[PDB]
């Protein structure tokens, strides 16, 4: 704002606002699963066993 | 046939001789729980992977 009256009286008036704002959200969900089955023999009772 | 397969025939022959035919079906059955329904006569040696 500049306001001058009768070429003698002057004024100004400068005002600012600034406002900067900022957000970050980061998500990480890792999930691992192994499963290992081995079945080598199969051991079974001989039939005239005592 | 092996030992102990004509063993248990014997047993079951034995048993029917014996005109006991109440444990002689007894005897199958279990004849039957030892050794299966077949009798395997080839196989095919070797391996598989997926």
């Amino acid at each position: 704002t500049e306001l001058a009256l009768f070429s003698r009286v002057n004024g100004k008036f400068s005002t600012e606002f600034q406002r900067m704002k900022t957000l970050q959200v980061k998500d990480q969900a890792v999930t691992t699963r192994v499963q290992v089955r081995n079945r080598i023999y199969t051991v079974k009772t001989t039939p005239t066993s005592e | 046939l092996s030992l102990g397969f004509t063993k248990a025939l014997m047993d079951i022959c034995d048993q029917l001789e014996k005109n006991q035919t109440k444990m002689a079906t007894y005897l199958a059955e279990l004849l039957i729980l030892n050794y299966g329904t077949h009798v395997i006569t080839s196989v095919d040696a070797g391996a598989a992977l997926v």
